[PDB]
């Protein structure tokens, strides 16, 4: 098989920008999810299935109530630390040249 | 132009906090529509406000997925600006000379 | 001392020859840095410089 | 409950919505009667360079992608290849918007719509993503479609790179990966065996040892190999 | 109730109960807290927040571990009620208390492997909170001490010596091990600001991997061999400007 120039350098950028957010990937799929089950019911298409999440239930909804508070409370604090820890390497960087 | 990063990840305290808001007011409407004492007209006017907050989720959904890929391409930029790009900042540079030797 | 016992290691053995050719090959397969064969003159040169 | 979901399924056909041409139109009003689709490229291409702000020229950008999305799902409305049709108008868009910025907000602002619609087939997306030349930078750095997209030779490459330059620790196993580390590791050894006065300054030698090896990223398993070799040598007299 | 207020009043709780607990700093390092210094309630977790509700329907461990890690951040900024000196070490004796916490109520948890993702992920969110190289070569004896605690994967019975239940591509360190290579590849970066408590910080962290991982792990020996190119024993700032010219002498 071939391997040209061009298509070496296509590994090499998707290694770079390859990241694992483990919190950011856990919030999209609440809003994947409720954008879902949602849009059947503006067509009508609800049925005892295993293809969306849940049918209609005061219990199985009150679920996916109190995920999507303690979803967003870890992404809302996984975002405080990564602007203190940039924030004390910059001067950290200026108390050393200082 | 570019962006810094303290206001990068700054907006997206803000960003993150309108796509919240939106998705409340969504499981307020679907709790409506679940529970067994409900009415004729209660059930009417809460579906009336159902296909105006799908819209906007939906739409505010790849306002914070595109502002996640600028800050990685903005943070792979200061991993090349780390070096010595401060280290010819100082008028000092006799001093520095007979330190080291 | 530690990167002359590494050329004689490395051109008379080739064993360890073999291992320098995938760790050469993987990291760019379309290598501008060539070591592909003898060189057989400078096997019997470069072996009096060890 | 089985009878009462019945009832949210009458009462969503009921009263709700009327099919949307009227309330839904972005920029876009009909098929046939606008369609002028070669000269209507550059009338939306007009006002988009004289564009400002950021933010409104990206809800232009935005409800820009949404409606074609949307309209490739229903088919033979006019015509079956009219994934072509938009393959070609976007290529002159990327190289119009690469010439008054640098950036990719039009790369961008496609893999965000093409990852969060909820009516799109994903093998339909593929199939038109494959066809455009100019956008195969912005696949390989983000979404997941680049992976289909992937050479099964040139997979073999991803399953080595992945695991040597973001997993493999950086440390150096032998005496010719640093001569330069070792060397001076050595020489601290022959000093510290020659000196008169060796108990008083035992935390001097540790404290220059731990300075050599990170300065230099030696390993801790061959460095211990190297401290019990040399130390052998000067076993008779120094072993105290 | 609630939820956000739910977890302000458990704040707020364990404030209360880690405040009382007699220890130092300099014993809490090298020595383990023991399990019987802590009411049977708080290792079982029936707490003040978790009686007067009953709208706990959810996960119950899954929200402790939210609870554990807002407790930390809001204990390493507030330093200004009294002076700063003795202000620094009452944020890092609140991080220790709160640590080994996790690893004694570890068999009342709803799953016995619902603990070793939780401890790896309050231990990555001490280091990046801390905010100099001096401060960390303070900390680093508790991570040195505690290191059989690591290698026990899922597992609440101790591995015996030499054993490690860790493999470098699954959950624990997955991405961990990379997020604790940008750290060692930033502090590489700058060859010129580099102070020597920047080269024993960069010594003490790479031998903590080394330990951490079995010396037969493919990502540990080093198995594609690379010669090293920044092996520089030299300084810029002792430079000016290279003379070329000037060929004259020996």
């Amino acid at each position: 098989m071939p391997l040209s120039q061009k298509q070496i350098d296509q590994v090499r950028t998707k290694v770079h920008y390859s990241e694992v957010d483990t919190p950011f990937n856990k919030y999209l799929d609440i809003l994947g999810k409720v954008t879902k089950l949602t849009g059947s019911i503006i067509n009508g298409t609800l049925s005892n299935d295993d293809s969306k999440i849940e049918k209609l239930t005061e219990q199985n909804i009150s679920q996916l109530k109190e995920s999507a508070h303690l979803r967003f409370l870890d992404l809302q604090s996984s975002i405080d630390t990564k602007k203190v820890a940039d924030e004390n390497w910059e001067t950290c960087q200026q108390e050393t040249l200082a | 132009e570019g962006r810094t990063y303290f206001e990068s990840l700054c907006e997206e305290e803000q960003s993150l906090q309108e796509s919240q808001t939106h998705l409340l007011n969504i499981l307020d409407i679907l709790s409506v529509l679940a529970d067994p004492r409900s009415s004729d007209d209660l059930l009417t006017e809460s579906l009336k406000k159902l296909p105006d907050l799908h819209r906007e989720l939906i739409n505010s959904s790849i306002r914070l997925r595109y502002d996640k890929y600028q800050t990685r391409e903005a943070q792979l930029l200061e991993d090349t600006k780390t070096g010595r790009d401060v280290a010819a900042g100082v008028q000092n540079p006799k001093s520095i000379s007979e330190y080291y030797s | 001392c530690f990167t002359t016992n590494l050329i004689r290691n490395l051109i008379s053995s080739d064993e360890t020859r073999n291992f320098y050719k995938s760790c050469y090959l993987r990291e760019n397969p379309l290598s501008d840095i060539d070591f592909e064969n003898l060189d057989e003159v400078n096997k019997k040169r470069g072996l009096n410089l060890c | 409950m089985a009878e009462q979901t019945l009832l949210s399924k009458l009462n969503a056909l009921s009263q709700k919505v009327i099919p949307p041409a009227s309330p839904s139109q972005a920029s876009i009003l009909t098929e046939e009667v606008i369609r002028n689709w070669p000269e209507r490229s550059k009338t939306l291409c007009s006002d988009f360079t004289a564009l400002e702000s950021n933010d409104e020229k990206e809800d232009w950008l935005r409800t820009l992608f949404i409606e074609l999305f949307d309209f490739i799902n229903k088919n033979d409305e006019n015509s079956p290849l009219k994934l072509s049709d938009v393959a070609s108008f976007t290529n002159e868009l990327v190289n119009h918007e690469r010439q008054v910025s640098q950036a990719s907000i039009v790369g961008k602002m496609f893999i965000a719509v093409s990852s969060t619609v909820p009516n799109i087939n994903d093998l339909t997306t593929i199939s038109l993503c494959k066809l455009i030349p100019s956008l195969h930078e912005e696949l390989f750095k983000f979404s997941w479609i680049s992976s289909k997209l992937l050479n099964k030779e040139q997979t073999t490459l991803l399953r080595h790179l992945l695991k040597k330059s973001k997993y493999e620790l950086k440390k150096y196993n032998l005496l010719v990966e640093n001569s330069v580390g070792y060397g001076q590791l050595v020489a601290l050894l022959i000093l510290a065996y020659y000196d008169p006065d060796n108990f008083s300054k035992v935390s001097a030698y540790l404290k220059e040892i731990y300075h050599i090896m990170g300065k230099y990223s030696l390993d801790s398993i061959r460095t211990l190999d190297v401290i019990l070799n040399v130390s052998s040598q000067f076993i008779t007299e120094g072993y105290k | 109730s609630n939820t956000e207020e739910l977890i302000q009043n458990s704040i707020g709780f364990l404030q209360k109960t880690f405040k009382a607990l007699p220890v130092s700093f300099d014993s809490i390092r090298h020595e383990p807290l023991p399990s019987s210094m802590l009411h049977a309630s708080v290792l079982n977790f029936e707490w003040e927040p978790l009686e007067k509700n009953i709208s706990a329907i959810h996960d119950r461990d899954s929200l402790i571990d939210i609870i554990l890690k807002r407790f930390i951040i809001d204990s390493m900024t507030n330093a200004i009620e009294d002076e700063e000196e003795n202000n620094l070490e009452k944020g890092l004796l609140n991080s220790c208390i709160g640590l080994d916490f996790v690893y004694n109520s570890r068999f009342n948890r709803s799953n016995p492997a619902s603990w070793g993702n939780t401890f790896f992920e309050l231990f990555s969110t001490i280091i990046d909170l801390l905010n100099s190289p001096s401060t960390f070569l303070k900390f680093w004896p508790y991570a040195e001490s505690r290191i059989e605690w690591f290698k026990m994967n899922t597992s609440v019975e101790p591995v015996s010596l030499g054993e490690s239940n860790l493999i470098s591509y699954k959950q624990p360190l997955y991405e961990k091990l990379r997020h604790w290579n940008d750290i060692l590849a930033k502090l590489e970066n700058n060859d010129i600001l580099n102070t020597v408590k920047h080269y024993n910080m960069k010594y003490k962290l790479e031998n903590f991997l080394s330990e951490l991982l079995p010396i037969n792990e493919e990502s540990n020996f080093n198995r594609s061999a690379s010669i090293s190119a920044l092996q520089e024993s030299d300084n810029e700032w002792n430079r000016s400007a290279r003379e070329r010219e000037s060929n004259r002498s020996s």
